[PDB]
DNA sequence: AACTGGTAGAGATTTTTCTTAGC
DNA sequence: GCTAAGAAAAATCTCTACCA
DNA sequence: AACTGGTAGAGATTTTTCTTAGC
DNA sequence: GCTAAGAAAAATCTCTACCA
C-alpha cells in the first residue's frame, strides 16, 4: 500500500504520468492518485459546437458539427430568418449538452431570437474544421443522390453514412464511439471531483508511534476500513485508523 | 393474473403518437436507460 | 459553504422545474434545502398520497 | 396498449411538463422542445441516480468497451474442457474454457453459454 | 528472455562502430561514434531506450561503459546493468559491409544498409523468418500473456442489473462475468446465474 | 459473405479495408468489389520538420498507431534528410511515405534513396497534434538536462512508452507491434491459404 | 419555508454575531445551514 | 412456432451520523 | 480520555394515478 | 369539525390424508 | 406389528379486471 503510494509518487516525479494509468499499475485508490496528480507544481473541449449555413439545389442546410470528435448534426430550413435558427439552436441544445457556441458573424446569427435561446439555454455564443466536414457531405450527398427523391433524404442519409460508416483515426472509430468515449470520460470526471470535495471536506487528528500525544491537524484524503491517508507538511502518509480521531472542519 | 416483460436490449426503440391541444406530438424513446425524443407531425401519414 | 448554491438554486428551479435529487447533486446543497425549495413551488406539487 | 408500457408512461410524464411550463413560451413546439430538455438533463434519480442522457452514454459506452476487451481476452485463449451432463453419462466434443471458479466452470459449446460443476469436467490444456 | 539486449564496439576504416543486439531473436541496431567518450555512448544507450524497451543490459569491462553518464542514463530509464554472440554478429556485419561497399561513398551509408539488409533481408533459421519477424512476435506475444492477466479483472470490474422471473422489481448490481451473444453470465452473492440478453441492463455507474 | 459485402457497397459504399475487416474476405476481392462501382495501411509514415531553439526537429509520426521518432538536424539540406529516411527505413517496415511540397524532401538525394529502398513518395489532422504533445511535452521536462537534444529524446521516450491514453488504454510502441504482428500473421495465412 | 429565515439568519450574525443553536432556534432553519452560517464568518468561530 | 406494463413521487420505517453529558 | 443517550439526516421499502 | 374501494377467481406453494413396501 | 417413502387431495397465499 505504502509501497505503491512511494512507487507512484517516484514514477510520477519521473515522467509525469496521468492519475488513470496509476490507479490502474500501482493498485491505488483513485482519490490518492488525483491528489498525487494535483499536487504537481509542473502538471498544472468536450461541450463545444461549431455551427454553419451553406445552400444546395435551391435549399439552406445547416450544419452543427461537435468539434472534439467530428460529429455532424444537420437540417434543412425552409427560410434563412432567425426564428428557425434559434429552433434548430434549441432543439440541438434539448438533444445533447452544449455549453459553447461558436459561430460566424452573420445576420440570422445575430437576433433577439437566437440571444434569448441562447440565454435560456445558458450557452456562451461566441463570434469567429467546418469547411472540410461540409466538403466530405457535400461529397458523399452528390455520392448517393439518385436513391433519393427529395433533398432532405438524401441529406438524412449522408448524415447516417458519415456518422456510422465511415471509420477513420488511430484505432479505427467511427465519429458516434469518440463522441460517446469523450462525454463518458467528462462524466467520470465529474462525478470523481464531487467525491474528492465531499471527502475532502474532513480534519484528522493522529498520534504517532511511541507517543501519547496528537500532532497537527492532517488533511484527510481517503478513509479505509484499516488504513487512513493523510496529508501533512506536503507529504503523504498511512496511519492505522487507532491513532487517529477524524472531525469535521469548518474552515471556509 | 399474471404480467409480461417488455425487451429491454440495448438497442431497442419504442414509438408511439399521441394529441395535444389538436396538434399530433410524436414519441420515441430509448427503453434500456429512458431517452426520449419527440417532435410536431403536421399530420399523421406515413412521409413524416 | 454553499449559501450561493442555495441561491443559484432557487433561480434554477425558477427556471428550469428541477426535482430535489438534481439541485442535490448539482449544487452540493444538503438535501432537507432542495426538498424545501421544491415544497415551496406552487407549479409543482401535482400528486395524491 | 401494455405491450409498449414505457412510450405511454412517458406520454404522461411529457405531458405533465408540458403543463408545468407552458408560461414561458408562445407556441407548442417550443414547450414540446424545453420540455424534452427538461425531462432530459434537469431530472435524476432512478437505476444509478444519473439523468438520462448520462445512464444513455454510460449504457452504449460499457457496452462497446466491454465488446472490445472480451475480443481481446478470447483470441488468445487455451484450456479447452470435455464436459459430462445430461440425463445419459454420455460426453460432448471440445468447449472452450471462459472462468475457473471455486465451485463451478463456465464453458462455451456451439456459441451457447453454461454453467458445469467440477466434479463433471476434465480440462485438457 | 524477451527483453535483454547486449553491447559492443569495433573498428573499421578509422573509424569505432558500436552494434547492440537483442539476444532472443538476434537484433541488431548499429551506429557509427565520432568518439569514444561516455557521452555519446550514453546517448546512443538512451536513443535505443527510446525506440525499444530495454529492461536489461549486458556489456563488457570498458573505459566508456563504466561511466557517470551511463549510470545517470540507466537509473533513469530503469536498466539492470549487468558487466561481463555479437562478434558473429559483428563478423557478418563486416562481411555484409565489404559485400555492398560499392555502392557507398562514405562509410556511414555502408553501415546502415549492412544493417538493413541484415535485418530484413537475410531469411534464415528454422521457420525461414527474417529477424524483424521474430522480435516483433516474441515482444507480441510477451505482451499478450501480461495484457490477458489485466484485462481478466478489468471486464470484471463493471455491474449488472438483471431482471428475474414474474417480478417486475429490478435486482441489485450483480457482477459481470461474460457477455454473450443471447446470454449474460453474472456472479450474485457468490452464485454463478445466466440471463437472457434482453433482461440485463450493463453499467460501470460512476458514483 | 462474398453477397454481404456486395449488398454493404451498394448501401453505403465502404472502402475495401473495413469490408476485409468485418467479412473476412480476402484483399483482391474487395479491390475488384470496390474498382466495381461507377461512383467511386500499415505501413505508411508522415513526415515533417519544426523549429525549437534555433534547431531542426525532423519528426517522423506512424499514423495507424501514432509512433513517434524524432532527430535533430543541422541543417535543412537534403542530404540528411536523406540520412534520416535511409536510417528509418533500414529500423522499421516503410512502403508509403507522405510528405507535403517543400524543398528538401524534393531532392534527387532523397529520391535516390527512395528508389533504393523502394517506397512510394506521395505529396500533400494528426501529425499536428503529434507536435503540439511533443512540444508540451518537451516544456514539461526541459530542466532535467542541460542540452536540447538528450530533451528530445526523453521527450520521444515519455511519449512512446509513458502515455497510455485513448479509448483502448494502449502505448505506441505496443500498438505498432501488435498491428504490425497481426498484419504478418494475415499475410502468411492468406499465403497459405 | 425558510429561505428567508436564512437571509435575516445572514443579516443577524452580520450585526451581532450569534451563535449557530440559538439562530437555529430562534428562526426555525436546520442546524447544517446555521452551522455553515457560523462556519463561513472570519471572526466567529463554531463551539 | 419467437411474445410480454412501466415511471416517478409521497410517506413510513429502519439505519447512519453528529453533538454532549457522565464516569 | 472514553462511552453512550439522544436527536437530526439520509437511505430503503410499500403503494397509487395515468398513459392508451 | 365525523369521512374512507371491494369482490371473486386462477394458479402456485405448503399441508394433510391415504395406500403399500420393507424390516 | 410397526415405520416411512410416495403420491393424491385439500387448505392457504398472491395477483388481476371491472364496476363507476
Ligand atoms: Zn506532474
Ligand atoms: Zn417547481
Ligand atoms: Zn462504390
Ligand atoms: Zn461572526
Amino acid at each position: 500500500f505504502l509501497d505503491g503510494i512511494e512507487k507512484a509518487q517516484e514514477e510520477h516525479e519521473k515522467y509525469h504520468n496521468n492519475w488513470r494509468a496509476m490507479a490502474e499499475d500501482f493498485q491505488i485508490p483513485q482519490v490518492v492518485a488525483k491528489e498525487i496528480v494535483a499536487q504537481c507544481p509542473k502538471c498544472q473541449s468536450p461541450k463545444t459546437w461549431q455551427m454553419d449555413c451553406t445552400h444546395l439545389e435551391g435549399k439552406v442546410i445547416i450544419v452543427a458539427v461537435h468539434v472534439a470528435s467530428g460529429y455532424i448534426e444537420a437540417e434543412v430550413l425552409p427560410a434563412e430568418t432567425g426564428k428557425e435558427t434559434a429552433h434548430f439552436l434549441l432543439k440541438l441544445a434539448a438533444r445533447w449538452p452544449v455549453k459553447h457556441l461558436h459561430t460566424d458573424n452573420g445576420d440570422n446569427f445575430t437576433s433577439s431570437a437566437v440571444q434569448a435561446v441562447c440565454w435560456w439555454a445558458q450557452i456562451e455564443h461566441t463570434f469567429g474544421v467546418v469547411e472540410s466536414m461540409n466538403h466530405q457531405l457535400k461529397t458523399i450527398i452528390t455520392q448517393i443522390r439518385d436513391q433519393a427523391e427529395k433533398i432532405e433524404t438524401a441529406v438524412q442519409m449522408a448524415v447516417l453514412i458519415h456518422n456510422f460508416k465511415r471509420k477513420g483515426g488511430i484505432g479505427g472509430y467511427s465519429a458516434g464511439e469518440r463522441i460517446i468515449d469523450i462525454i463518458a470520460s467528462d462524466l467520470q470526471t465529474t462525478k470523481l471531483q464531487n467525491q474528492i470535495s465531499k471527502i475532502q471536506n474532513f480534519r484528522v487528528y493522529f498520534r504517532e508511534g511511541r507517543d501519547q500525544q496528537w500532532k497537527g491537524p492532517a488533511t484527510l484524503i481517503w478513509k479505509g476500513e484499516g488504513a487512513v491517508v493523510i496529508q501533512d507538511g506536503q507529504d503523504l502518509k498511512v496511519v492505522p485508523r487507532r491513532k487517529c480521531k477524524i472531525i469535521k472542519d469548518y474552515g471556509r | 393474473a399474471m404480467h409480461g416483460q417488455v425487451d429491454a436490449s440495448p438497442k431497442t426503440w419504442q414509438m408511439d403518437c399521441t394529441h395535444l391541444e389538436g396538434k399530433v406530438i410524436i414519441v420515441a424513446v430509448h427503453v434500456a436507460s429512458g431517452y426520449i425524443e419527440a417532435e410536431v407531425l403536421p399530420a399523421e401519414t406515413g412521409k413524416e | 459553504g454553499f449559501l450561493d448554491g442555495i441561491e443559484k438554486a432557487q433561480e434554477e428551479h425558477e427556471k428550469y422545474h428541477n426535482n430535489w435529487r438534481a439541485m442535490a447533486e448539482d449544487f452540493q446543497i444538503p438535501q432537507v434545502v432542495a426538498k424545501e425549495i421544491v415544497a415551496q413551488c406552487p407549479k409543482c406539487q401535482v400528486k395524491g398520497e | 396498449p401494455q405491450s409498449q408500457g414505457v412510450v405511454e408512461s412517458m406520454n404522461h410524464q411529457l405531458k405533465t411538463i408540458i403543463t408545468q411550463i407552458r408560461d414561458q413560451a408562445e407556441k407548442i413546439e417550443t414547450a414540446v422542445q424545453m420540455a424534452v430538455l427538461i425531462h432530459n438533463f434537469k431530472r435524476k434519480g432512478g437505476i444509478g441516480g444519473y439523468s438520462a442522457g448520462e445512464r444513455i452514454i454510460d449504457i452504449i459506452a460499457s457496452d462497446l468497451q466491454t465488446t472490445k476487451l472480451q475480443n481481446q481476452i478470447s483470441k488468445i485463449q487455451n484450456f479447452r474442457v470435455y464436459f459430462r451432463e445430461g440425463r445419459d453419462q454420455q460426453w460432448k466434443g471440445p468447449a472452450t474454457l471462459i472462468w475457473k471458479g471455486e465451485g463451478a466452470v463456465v464453458i462455451q459449446d456451439g456459441q451457447d453459454l453454461k454453467v458445469v460443476p467440477r466434479r463433471k469436467c476434465k480440462i485438457i490444456k | 528472455s524477451p527483453k535483454t539486449w547486449q553491447m559492443d564496439c569495433t573498428h573499421l576504416e578509422g573509424k569505432v562502430i558500436i552494434v547492440a543486439v537483442h539476444v532472443a531473436s538476434g537484433y541488431i541496431e548499429a551506429e557509427v561514434l565520432p568518439a569514444e567518450t561516455g557521452k555519446e555512448t550514453a546517448h546512443f544507450l538512451l536513443k535505443l531506450a527510446a525506440r525499444w524497451p530495454v529492461k536489461h543490459l549486458h556489456t563488457d569491462n570498458g573505459d566508456n561503459f563504466t561511466s557517470s553518464a551511463v549510470q545517470a542514463v540507466c537509473w533513469w530509464a530503469q536498466i539492470e546493468h549487468t558487466f561481463g554472440v555479437v562478434e558473429s554478429m559483428n563478423h557478418q556485419l563486416k562481411t555484409i559491409i565489404t559485400q555492398i561497399r560499392d555502392q557507398a561513398e562514405k562509410i556511414e551509408t555502408a553501415v546502415q544498409m549492412a544493417v538493413l539488409i541484415h535485418n530484413f533481408k537475410r531469411k534464415g533459421g528454422i521457420g525461414g523468418y527474417s529477424a524483424g519477424e521474430r522480435i516483433i512476435d516474441i515482444i507480441a506475444s510477451d505482451l499478450q500473456t501480461t495484457k490477458l492477466q489485466n484485462q481478466i479483472s478489468k471486464i470484471q470490474n463493471f455491474r449488472v442489473y438483471f431482471r428475474e422471473g414474474r417480478d417486475q422489481q429490478w435486482k441489485g448490481p450483480a457482477t459481470l462475468i461474460w457477455k454473450g451473444e443471447g446470454a449474460v453470465v453474472i456472479q450474485d452473492g457468490q452464485d454463478l446465474k445466466v440471463v437472457p440478453r434482453r433482461k440485463c441492463k450493463i453499467i460501470k455507474d460512476y458514483g
